[PDB]
């Protein structure tokens, strides 16, 4: 199977709790994943909404080309398992939501499952395992609200065929 | 003991604030020394005088570090500071594509190729043999640039250290589930715990603000004689291929020696 | 006359370029060392320390004139480079504007100010000064872009004596109807060689790319933490106030030692 | 009244002649002013054409403040009697042409009458006294010619402003 690589202490630092929920709670204990569920060809996950812009605190460009991404360009980011070590940079996956819907999304970064809870990320917990984080154009082309901000998708890389 | 896993991360944010403002200085100074002119006549052979006329030596923990079996790796033959002989592995090949991204593999692979020195001593040097030889360049100006930044290079990576028993203190479960089973070898745990340090996104992160900080602070103003061919790129290399490898090499060998804290 | 005249203003050019060689590693090392840190436990005493052990000749034709007492008022008490020691008049008042356009008055005026220090050293070690004592700056690489920067600003300003004695041969003529003119004080022709030396809108300049590279050279890249207070002005003040006048005021010096040639 | 301060030995260095018929001559001797004439209630001059926008050259702002000036923007440089030590800057003068029109300039450089036959000058001569070195909108707003490269005006620092 695949199971955790290790623990991280939570740390909350300076986060401001009360805007942000999601802080990691301080002396809690946080699973760190370098693995990911199996890619077969419709795999689960968890879909995520995110922004790969520039032009605020000081985060920085995507980790497969070094830039930032429109929200109106069609990116997502992966689990470090399904990340690999940039084996997927720049390919696109076909994303299906429960609602009938389908689109192609460009991989760009890395949905860090290991690192959290320092201040290089905002005092803010690993990401899971599992998760495809994308920009609000996939979700409108998906035609999800995005404010529920977590739906449930499949996900595949195979090919397709034309005439 | 939590309260101290919490209180070591607060000194590694603290640590790696320290390790980040060298950057800019070591930026800076490469661009003050290839700005100045061609290479002095035997300036090579001024530096190493000008090392061993004033041998600064270590913070005594460094110092009880480097003559340890697991740190004395990164001793120098003097009068070099620590670390600058130091050579890390060939890992990559020689028609890698180093600083622009290529689908199926990313952006900015660390390490060093075949045609790369084998450490950041012979980089420097061959930098500056890359220089024309000038009769107009100032002997001490060249000289000690060039010493100011072999003490540089070696202040950064040896914050490894530092950094490692930080990490160490914080994750002791991570690193001692390691550091205790006995099935590999001292090898095979030095491995381990360097897949453990790999943080490939934020060395993107790091080297990206260096691919701006050398191209934004080598700009031309008005009238200026250009900088010598590629030092834009030398920049780079320095932290891609060296700075950022030896640093996580430092602060491998350091959780290694601290197995008896299980 | 003719060919000699032609042959110096060709060797004028090609030293007034070596002379804005300067800037950049000038500007480029004063950042260098601010964004290092604060300052290091009796760092200005390990800083002549480094100079006394490696105590770098200039020029033996400089050396010749730095023992010239002509040229002794730019000799400095060792081990500190020539030149860094030697004060300008007091020739601003306390409430002069310093960088900013005046009706009337125009912009950038040059020279010391009641409340400006004295002198390069006292300059350069009043910004050290200012700075916050530190645990964990380097010393070694404190130290070295301290020395660096003490030889650089040195060098720079002792190209005045080359470019004074290409500016002599080209202007003969304007030069020794001073310099032969006995109805006139040797202090009262240092004066008016000064007014023939001096190019005020090449001082505007030169003091604007310098303001340019001050400003361009500091940008703060993401994540970066702030250079200490009045970085900017103090690189700005170093030329408009020491750089500028102490080079044409060796200029000026050396015009006078060649009264011999007309 | 008014003679020359010194004098120049000129150097065509890379003048490039064929397209530059100013160069210095090499061999000849350029007479140098500190000096410019009498300023009168009109006092007569040059009125030459300049841009003082920032292009192609490492030539560098205006005296008076560090800043280029768009050549919509009425200003002018003076030759160095003129200029005055900087005495003159941010003044506006008036020009008066022989077309019977009037224009307000700001002076905002000098037009250096010691200085040239070098690397910096583009190996061209020093200015001459007695000129006023004006931007394109002077010359528009006089309702002069371009191509006739250089008038003669009068220019007065008389407020004719009282009402």
């Amino acid at each position: 199977t695949c199971r955790a690589s290790g623990y991280l202490p939570g740390r909350s630092g300076n986060c401001e709790k009360s805007n942000d929920p999601d802080c990691c709670e301080d002396g809690k204990m946080y699973p760190q994943y370098r693995c990911s569920p199996p890619v077969t060809a419709s795999t689960r996950a968890v879909l995520t909404l995110n922004s790969f812009e520039k032009g605020k605190d000081g985060g920085g460009p995507s980790e497969c080309d070094n830039a930032y991404h429109s929200d109106q360009e069609k990116v997502v980011a992966l689990s470090t398992g399904w990340f690999s070590n940039m084996a997927r940079c720049g390919h696109r996956i076909k994303i299906s939501a429960a609602n009938g819907n389908s689109v192609y999304a460009k991989v760009v970064d890395e949905c860090d499952s290991v690192h959290g809870c320092d201040d290089e990320h905002n005092f803010e917990p690993p990401c899971d395992n599992n998760i495809v984080d994308a920009s609000p154009a996939v979700w409108d082309a998906l035609g999800l609200d995005q404010n529920v901000g977590m739906v449930d998708i499949t996900w595949s890389e195979q090919h397709h065929h034309h005439h | 003991s939590e309260a101290a896993e919490i209180e070591a991360g607060d000194r590694l944010d603290a640590l790696r604030d320290q390790l980040q403002r060298y950057e800019t200085p070591i930026i800076q100074t490469i661009l003050a020394r290839s700005a100045l002119g061609g290479r002095a006549p035997s300036e090579q052979d001024e530096v190493r005088a000008a090392l061993s006329r004033n041998a600064f030596e270590p913070s005594e923990v460094i110092s009880e570090w480097l003559q340890t079996e697991s740190g004395a790796r990164f001793r120098s033959t003097r009068p070099l500071p620590p670390a600058v002989e130091f050579i890390t592995p060939v890992v990559l090949s020689r028609d890698t594509v180093l600083d622009k991204p290529v689908v199926g593999k990313g952006i900015f692979p660390i390490g060093r190729r075949p045609q790369d020195p084998t450490n950041m001593d012979e980089f420097l040097d061959t930098s500056l043999l890359s220089l024309n030889q000038s009769s107009t360049v100032d002997l001490a100006s060249a000289v000690s640039l060039d010493v100011s930044l072999l003490h540089l290079v070696s202040a950064r990576v040896l914050l490894g250290y530092p950094i490692a028993l930080a990490k160490f203190d914080w994750l002791h479960d991570n690193f001692c589930h390691i550091l205790t089973n006995t099935t590999l070898s001292k090898s095979q745990k030095l491995a381990n715990i360097i897949q453990q340090l790999t943080d490939h996104k934020q060395e993107v992160n790091v080297l990206s603000r260096v691919e701006q900080k050398s191209k934004s602070l080598s700009h031309l103003f008005r009238n200026d004689i250009p900088y010598p061919p590629h030092t834009q790129d030398r920049i780079l290399r320095l932290f891609q291929a060296y700075l950022i490898p030896i640093t996580t090499q430092i602060e491998a060998a350091a959780i290694l020696d601290h197995a008896n804290k299980c």
